[PDB]
This record gives C-alpha cells, sequence and structure tokens, in this order.
C-alpha cells in the first residue's frame, strides 16, 4: 500500500546486500573516486599478475592452468557469491520469506542469473567490466579473445549492458527492478502462483511510482524495462547452452555444488 | 540436502 515506504525498504536492504552498487561502480568507471584505479587485466600476462589481488584468490591453490580455464574458475567463484548476495537480499522481501520454503527455493532457481545479469550492467561499459569489487577490470576484448566456447560467454552479456544502461537505471529503479524479477508467478512449477503474484503486483506498482518520479523526462521507462525483462531469460537460455558444450567437451571441468543444483532441471 | 535451502534457512 505504502509504496514509497516499500521503495525505500528495498533500496536499504539492497545497500547492505550488494558491495559494489551501480554508484560505485560509475564512480570507478569515470574516475571520480579518490581510491586507486583498477589493476587492468587484458592479457594472460596482466591476469597472472593481478590474480593475487583479486577476491577470486581465495580458491586457487597445483600446476598452472590455460588462462580460459583460470577465467572460467574466477567466475565461477564470483557467480556462487553473487548468488549468495541475491538470495540475502530476496530475504528481505517483504512477504517472501512466508512463501513456502519449496517455492522460495524455485524463485531463486529461476531468478538468480537473470538478476546477475542485471547488475553485471552496472559494472560495465562498452569495453570491459569490473571485478573483484571494483579492485579489478577486465577488458571486453581480452574476454572474446579466449578460445571457443570460452571466447563467447561475455559477449552477449556486454551487449546487453550497452542497451541497458542507456535506461541510465540507478541503484534505487534497480533495488525495485530485481525484487520484482525474484517475485515472477510464471517459473516452472511453482507450487502456489496466487500469493508471489500478490507480492510482485506491490512491487510492480511501487516500481512504476518510482520510476515517474526518478525519471520524469523519460515517459514509457516502466514499458521499457519490462520488455528487457523477456531479454534476460534469452539471455540465460543462450548461457545455458554454452555451459554445456564445456560440459560435453572440456575435461575437468565441473560446477560448483551450488551452480549444479540451480541449472539441474532448469527448464 | 538443497543448497539453496540452506542459504533460505540461515540466520
Ligand atoms: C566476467 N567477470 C565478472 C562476473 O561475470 C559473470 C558472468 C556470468 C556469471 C554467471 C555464471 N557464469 C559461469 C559459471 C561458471 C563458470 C564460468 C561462468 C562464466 O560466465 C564464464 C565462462 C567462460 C568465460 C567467462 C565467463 C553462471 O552461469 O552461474 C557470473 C558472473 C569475471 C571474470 C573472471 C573473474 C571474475 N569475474
Ligand atoms: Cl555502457
Ligand atoms: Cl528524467
Ligand atoms: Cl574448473
Amino acid at each position: 500500500a505504502d509504496l514509497r515506504a516499500l521503495a525505500k525498504h528495498l533500496y536499504d536492504s539492497y545497500i547492505k546486500s550488494f558491495p559494489l552498487t551501480k554508484a560505485k561502480a560509475r564512480a570507478i568507471l569515470t574516475g571520480k573516486t579518490t581510491d586507486k584505479s583498477p589493476f587492468v587485466i587484458y592479457d594472460i600476462n596482466s591476469l597472472m599478475m593481478g590474480e593475487d589481488k583479486i577476491k577470486f584468490k581465495h580458491i586457487t591453490p597445483e600446476q598452472s592452468k590455460e588462462v580460459a580455464i583460470r577465467i572460467f574458475q574466477g567466475c565461477q567463484f564470483r557467480s556462487v557469491e553473487a548468488v549468495q548476495e541475491i538470495t540475502e537480499y530476496a530475504k528481505s522481501i517483504p512477504g517472501f520469506v512466508n512463501l513456502d520454503l519449496n517455492d522460495q527455493v524455485t524463485l531463486l532457481k529461476y531468478g538468480v542469473h537473470e538478476i546477475i545479469y542485471t547488475m553485471l550492467a552496472s559494472l560495465m561499459n562498452k569495453d570491459g567490466v569490473l571485478i573483484s569489487e571494483g579492485q579489478g577490470f577486465m577488458t571486453r576484448e581480452f574476454l572474446k579473445s579466449l578460445r571457443k566456447p570460452f571466447g563467447d560467454f561475455m559477449e552477449p552479456k556486454f551487449e546487453f549492458a550497452v542497451k541497458f544502461n542507456a535506461l541510465e537505471l540507478d541503484d534505487s529503479d534497480l533495488a525495485i527492478f530485481i525484487a520484482v524479477i525474484i517475485l515472477s508467478g510464471d517459473r516452472p512449477g511453482l507450487l502456489n502462483v496466487k500469493p508471489i503474484e500478490d507480492i510482485q503486483d506491490n512491487l510492480l506498482q511501487a516500481l512504476e511510482l518510482q520510476l515517474k518520479l526518478n525519471h520524469p523526462e523519460s515517459s514509457q521507462l516502466f514499458a521499457k524495462l519490462l520488455q528487457k525483462m523477456t531479454d534476460l531469460r534469452q539471455i540465460v537460455t543462450e548461457h545455458v547452452q554454452l555451459l554445456q558444450v564445456i560440459k560435453k567437451t572440456e575435461t575437468d571441468m565441473s560446477l560448483h555444488p551450488l551452480l549444479q543444483e540451480i541449472y539441474k532441471d532448469l527448464y | 540436502p538443497s543448497l539453496l535451502k540452506k542459504l533460505l534457512l540461515a540466520p
């Protein structure tokens, strides 16, 4: 009912759940920060020099792996942490923890990657992506140069991010949008859709109001953003097909058990 | 054991 209070509560939760916000990412990417700039990774040599400073060092033991595998393992490290952050955020969405525990799982199973790709755009420009909470920056050209199918994974996300960043959403817009994605009543296998839709109705109302107030000169920003939600699903589909190529062709490339659980029987 | 449930039920 109180759409401005819901909006504010979601933003406060977002600030607590996600260490690198869009505001902070954009301050780094435009130099308007007093911390020292990210370490730029543009090739295998810069990767070896920089990886000791990057958070995914926590999981690096063993003989040297080729560059495409290192990137794969470090991105897997980040994806597992991102899932844990999004799950903490989801538990703050009012009504979410009162849903059937099995529907909570289903909402997260089908929603986290759509959310990951949404917020990945906050860390990207057309030429690279911030990693390790802004301590590193990995160039788009370097990620593209990786041998197939590794060099194919990031390009569709950069493409998405350039179009999406053109909406110029901020963190208070994004906090509501990602809640709307999680509360999607049409996920396969949901046991009880009505209470999920009721929550999303309120969230969609809160989002529409937020967008009208925060971006008065963008008419139909709300309509535009809703059309992106559906594009996110195609990104996941294509990503899954790329991971399946890895699974059938590479050796010793099993996924983290959390990522296996999400991907198992996904659609 | 579901790991998503573990994250969801964690304090
Ligand atoms: C690109 N980047 C920022 C985070 O990007 C994400 C890009 C995608 C994801 C989702 C995640 N992806 C993977 C999961 C396991 C292993 C690799 C990937 C890749 O997506 C991948 C594969 C090949 C080449 C490059 C990436 C998922 O499906 O769960 C999560 C995060 C990195 C890269 C290296 C180290 C840290 N930060
Ligand atoms: Cl951009
Ligand atoms: Cl505006
Ligand atoms: Cl691996």
